[PDB]
């Protein structure tokens, strides 16, 4: 279905917390809990951060990252924010059409 | 320790179909659900579809039309095909193993692991 | 029947053949060729109507 | 008692009976001749010793040795799930070792292809060294065990042992030990041996993770009645130094007093498992931790009992912190990271510091009015009075026991790769064919029985436990079991911590 | 009975202490256990974060020596415990007005966890004990406990407790309850200063022993001019870091707070400070605070703000000179002989050793006596008691209880050793 | 009543406690590189085994060190200045700081330098050598221990132990009679 | 046996022994009428 | 009981280690008891 | 116990021959578990009966067990002379 | 239990009822009164 | 032992049946 | 992957009793669903 729809860029500096939605139709984040985020550095593969809304992976994500959502938009929240924090970031959900969808992505940069 | 790892073309004439396999190391196929994703440079993810180990499938709507994915459980890896591939095909894939637990029924919507990812060229 | 006569299962006991003479941690790939023979008796006593 | 009668049977079972397991392995064993029936000096010099640290002094013998001192030789890997699942504990009690069926063989090569046959005349020596006479070499961590699958059929290593050395010559202070010089027990083809043997009381081995930490045991409700020092200044300015003090409390719980700190810390450096994270230099030795002796420099190996890392970084391992364990069919030389198997210690973390972590900070000077406060890492700790920690787990893979070494003092002399110290370990059980030479070698059966002493769960936490357990999947081959060549394999190290307790 | 007293008033020292009191249980979370966390508290640092759970248990707490004792060596034997006179008032309110009534009916539920399978918060030091003056009534506090936890979020590893799950006690009006404990042996807790020192028993003789360990502590002048003008309370301050989390090391190993006639310093978390009757929770000045000191130890103990000693760093030759190095943290060398920290009439009786392999010393850090069965738990909660319902069946539980709490009389007896 | 004192010296070193003929089940990590060159990372491992026996897993380490100043008989090595006082290894009391005369047995000095003493170490001059088997040198540092975290930034460091207390897992020998 | 005397404790526990598991529940409940 | 003689490990019933807001099969912050999933009885196995 | 897979109940070749005096061959035991295909899945068992207690014998020894067969119906070695129909 | 067991099933069944309170309400415009009623009775019975 | 016989043959049919056999067994 | 279409009632499994038709839930004990085939469930066939 539509894609889920992100800020295009965030911007923090240094040790404070800052935090990124995606908005989605009532058939994706407003019907499921299922959203999940991916952190991607250039060059590289999409790496899993939240999943379920809120829980991690149990390994390779720190616990600085959290998940959360509220009617029709879910949100990534990154505190303590670091240099390696800087990357694309990306939401993703489950639709009532049974196929996956993702967000446009947002870059966040730290200064 | 699941290691995926992709190969296929680098360039790849229009109106032909393009054809990539992924290879599951240090871990089999096993019960999970096997994506692809491409992204287009300086573009979004986007879900191409995914398979699974008993042949059942599920693909973007956008391009389900011309999309069919193969897994081979023998040789321990899936493949992508795409038709009548033009200037939008062009992306790195990547092949992604989708988490799933086998034996409730509940959606499997999200990548714990990843290839490297392929750089598909769409040219003349 | 839920308890039918038991399985009866028999092996040949493996014999080596001569390990090396340095210590190697692998299990043993040598053996003596082998086999047995014997008798087997089996007494069954039957019911009648 | 007979050439034609059997003198002992094949027994593999495992029991539970209540607070107890017995389990029992039986193996068919392969002795040679070692070292043409002679005893030989040995030493780096021989293999040219090019390092003082690697400096060595010993004798090979002519004997051989028993070990089973790895869990999987008494545990099939189901049985150690119902072990590790059920129990916060357990220990070992009774020990009963039993040598029968021996057969020894002729060899006889006569032109192209050799020719065996029954020596039926033959003897074989076996001895049991009770009174801990000879150099201890099973807490080694040697390969040679009884093999995992009781199907296979073993090798025993010869045995030898080192004494004192002066780079690689001896001094007079070294011993030689003769163990013809031994009474022992001589068997032909119709003799058993067996002995039996009481381990000494040892602790539980602690099969479960703490559901708390260390530093969270408070009442998060309510306040302390303790005060810490909040300000040591009113604000920007001059002359500006006040003391002001809070109360501690659910609010900031880092500043409350506490009864019990963590245990000691040794540190190691920190290497992660993806490469590009890493240093592009060879630190492998000289980035280590270590220890020097008369000398010689031995690294600190696995050493203290330290969580391997911090919570969610699992890419990360201590270099020399860890026990490592091959993979099946794994070289012995420079193997990738995939061919081996690295043991993490991650459930020790609540009441255990992190490897690569320092273990706090101390004041280094006096502050003043012209002097700020300073301080400094502290990068090794030994024991405080109000420490606790936790010892190193136990794997299927693993040691059982280990020898305490014989000296005036010892601290907690749980062994540091894990398992049972004891200072009268199992005794020794050393075995050799009798010379007649005639080209000769030896095989038969060997049975072990290990009484298990268990400490049950009473727990009254609601939610349920993590258990240890094979995920539905589908591959081509069972895990813990043969492959279409026969060949057995152990996918993964398993711990034993899996049940939880309160702190 | 419902008009009979099922106890009396025990407030003697004979050595045996009694102790009787008043208290006022009252409805905690409406009989809910809610879950809690950093983030519930409002969060935000690492090393504070923290995982829970918030009880509607109460729970007593006698483990200061001012609930015991009115105004060489001794050490507890055994325990006694009684709980009578039950009284459950409920609450009702017309307009602003609210009225009580007592409810003969109702409930108060007990137990003692004697098998240690909740969570030990005795040891911790918090507030709620029994007050030191017998004729004043006190609130009884509520039970919480934590957990395992990454963040403010919980890890798989993490237990969740219901105290609903343990059998209890459940107590009308006319009912009481009563227990005892037999404390395990400790030694005595030694009530003495060394009149000799250890080096005395000259700098440059053979000793057969040496002080005890030292974590050094930054030292503070009670002098302010004296003190740096900087904020080093944290950046200053000793630490342990565990699991990442870096927690104060307060109060320390036990050493002696300041050198011979230096009586103004402290060790900055070294010591133990009370508050004064009336003082105020956050940033209260030097004179609304008593700090304890440890000068009566630095005979075999070293000051807390010293180093333990010098060590030398190289080789010398003729080429290099003899170089030392400060020790400023120094554990157990065979030989050392030191004396724990003292018991204060305000300080706490004993701790609960935590179940662990191993440990050095049981003896906990803030004074006391280290048990690895201290006394017991001992846990209370009013029962619930539910308003009228739908009269339509409804399969969802009920929210909507009476206002109540209860009270009545504690007595806590305790045989002392003396030497 | 109290225990035997040991009249004993250890016919073996806690180092060499192996079997020398037999390889370990453990691995270390051998390699860290695969060569010269930029990006050359690598976990290479291998078994622990009679060839380097400084790599093998022990259960065992050595007693705690307080670390004296190296003291030779033949006058000449000795530094030309007056380090008696200020050399030696020292514990504050009360402000009084006394010397650590003899302290924590230790080996009075490596094998094969007997000319070498412990500054405060030894009693007046005997030899502990006996010990050198469990006990640190006296003159030596305990070992090393990593000082930082390596990364592909930063390579990595150690410092050295002057001074160890108790760990578990540790043995030594008391001072002889 | 009286309005002041409690005529029932709480039991909520679990006991494993041998081959038997004897579980206990209490409750609290109200009955409309 | 089971005295089976299956070598390789069972199927156990397991909580996850995961990193949630909540635990599973416990109180919220808002006091609501929930059962996340149906758990079954079959765990074990034996031969037919 | 019955703790292996049982396989005697499949009708399989490797019987005692009719004819007393001939010689036959033991055959070779094995067994079959779950399987998706020509794979595993994880709840499929592996049996090693190196695990059971067994008793060795040589050239003098021999072995002996007694078995009690449980209560079973007699087989109806009968035709019946009446049909169900015409009855 | 189903970790560790091939089987189960119930024996013996000990029922209990006790600590019964009886509360009379009095609805009065908008407050509404609870008390104790205390000579009241609650009828239970097992169809065995 | 070597030289003796563990069994005696038994072929006969009584109902009581008995029947032996001799059998080679292969690795 | 299902149709487009009402077949709640109408394409259910049934058993009539004197002339009412009730749905058959869970009915008799089968496999939810032929291996590798998770997604399916049997209409009925289940506890839910």
């Amino acid at each position: 279905q539509s894609a889920l729809t992100q800020p295009a860029s965030v911007s923090g500096s240094p040790g404070q917390s800052i935090t990124i939605s995606c908005t989605g139709t009532s058939s994706d984040v407003g019907a499921y809990d299922y959203v999940s985020w991916y952190q991607q550095h250039p060059g590289k593969a999409p790496k899993l951060m939240i999943y379920d809304v809120s829980n991690r992976p149990s390994s390779g994500v720190s616990n600085r990252f959290s998940g959360s959502k509220s009617g029709n938009t879910a949100s990534l929240t990154i505190s303590g924010l670091q240099a390696e924090d800087e990357a694309d970031y990306y939401c993703s959900s489950y639709t009532s059409s049974s196929t996956v969808i993702l967000g446009g992505g947002t870059k966040l940069t730290v200064l | 320790q699941v290691q995926l790892q992709e190969s296929g073309p680098g360039l790849v004439k229009p109106s032909v179909t393009l054809s990539l396999t992924c290879t599951v190391s240090g871990d089999s196929i096993s019960t999970y659900y096997w994506s692809w994703v491409r992204q287009p440079p300086g573009k979004g993810l986007e879900w191409i579809g995914y398979i699974y180990y008993s042949g059942n499938t599920n693909y973007n709507p956008s391009l389900k039309s011309r999309v069919t994915m193969s897994v081979d459980t023998s040789k321990n890896q899936f493949s992508l095909k795409l038709n009548s591939v033009t200037a939008a095909d062009t992306a790195v894939y990547y092949c992604a193993r989708t988490h799933h637990d086998y034996g409730d029924y509940r959606p499997s919507y999200y990548f714990d692991y990843w290839g490297q990812g392929t750089l598909v060229t769409v040219s003349s | 029947m839920k308890h039918p006569p038991p399985q009866i299962l028999i092996k040949n006991t493996p014999v080596p053949a001569d390990p090396p003479t340095a210590f190697n941690k692998d299990k043993l790939n040598s053996f003596i060729t082998q086999y047995s023979t014997g008798q087997v008796s089996v007494e069954i006593e039957w019911e009648l109507q | 008692d007979g050439v034609g009668s059997s003198s002992g049977n094949w027994h593999c079972d495992s029991q539970w009976l209540g607070d107890r397991v017995i389990t029992t392995s039986t193996r068919t064993w392969a002795l040679p001749t070692y070292n043409n029936h002679l005893y030989k000096q040995i030493s780096n010099s021989t293999s040219g010793g090019s390092s003082n640290d690697n400096a060595y002094f010993g004798y090979s013998t002519p004997w051989g040795y028993f070990d089973f001192n790895r869990f999987h030789c008494h545990f099939s890997p189901r049985d150690w799930q119902r072990l590790i699942n059920n129990n916060w504990g357990f220990r070992p009690k009774r020990l009963n070792f039993k040598l029968f069926n021996i057969q020894v063989k002729e060899v006889t090569d006569n032109n192209g292809v050799k020719t065996i046959a029954n020596n039926l005349t033959s003897t074989v020596q076996v001895f049991t060294d009770s009174d801990y006479q000879l150099p201890y070499v099973l807490g080694s961590a040697h390969e040679g065990c009884l093999p995992p699958f009781p199907a296979d059929v073993f090798m025993i290593p010869q045995y030898g042992y080192l004494t004192l050395n002066d780079g690689s010559q001896a001094v007079g202070r070294s011993s030689f030990y003769c163990l013809e010089y031994f009474p022992s027990q001589m068997l032909r083809t119709g003799n058993n041996f067996q002995f039996s043997y009481e381990f000494e009381n040892v602790p539980f081995h602690s099969s479960y993770a703490h559901s708390q930490s260390l530093d969270r045991l408070m009442n998060p409700l309510i306040d302390q009645y303790l005060y810490y020092l909040s300000k040591t200044i009113n604000g920007s300015g001059q002359n500006q130094q006040t003391l002001k003090f809070s109360v501690a409390g659910p609010s900031n719980m880092a500043v409350q007093g506490r009864n019990y700190i963590p245990g000691p810390s040794y540190r190691q450096q920190r290497v992660s498992t993806t490469v590009t994270q890493n240093n592009n230099s060879e630190f492998a030795w000289p980035g280590a931790s270590s220890w020097a002796l008369n000398g010689r420099n031995s690294l600190m190996n696995p050493g203290p009992a330290m969580a391997s890392h911090k919570e969610g970084e699992d890419r990360f391992f201590p270099l020399s912190g860890s026990l490592i364990f091959g993979k099946q069919g794994t070289g012995r030389d420079n193997v990738d990271a995939d061919k081996v198997m690295i043991t993490n210690e991650e459930e020790i973390k609540t009441t255990n510091p992190v490897a690569t972590e320092s273990y706090g900070q101390v004041a280094t000077n006096h502050q003043s009015a012209q002097a700020q406060a300073q301080t400094g890492w502290v990068q090794n700790q030994g024991i405080l009075p109000g420490m606790v920690w936790q010892d190193r787990d136990v794997y299927l893979q693993g040691p059982i026991w280990a020898k305490i070494p014989h000296t005036d003092g010892n601290f907690h002399p749980s062994p540091l790769m894990g398992g049972f110290g004891m200072k009268h370990p199992p005794p020794q059980i050393l075995i050799k064919n009798t010379p007649v030479f005639i080209t000769q070698y030896s095989t038969g059966q060997v049975s072990v029985e290990i009484e298990w002493e268990l400490q049950k769960e009473n727990s009254k936490r609601w939610n349920p436990e993590i258990q240890y357990t094979s995920n539905y999947y589908k591959s081509n081959n069972v895990e813990f079991a043969v492959n279409t060549e026969g060949v057995y394999s152990e996918p993964r190290p398993i711990g034993t911590r899996y049940l939880t307790r309160n702190l």
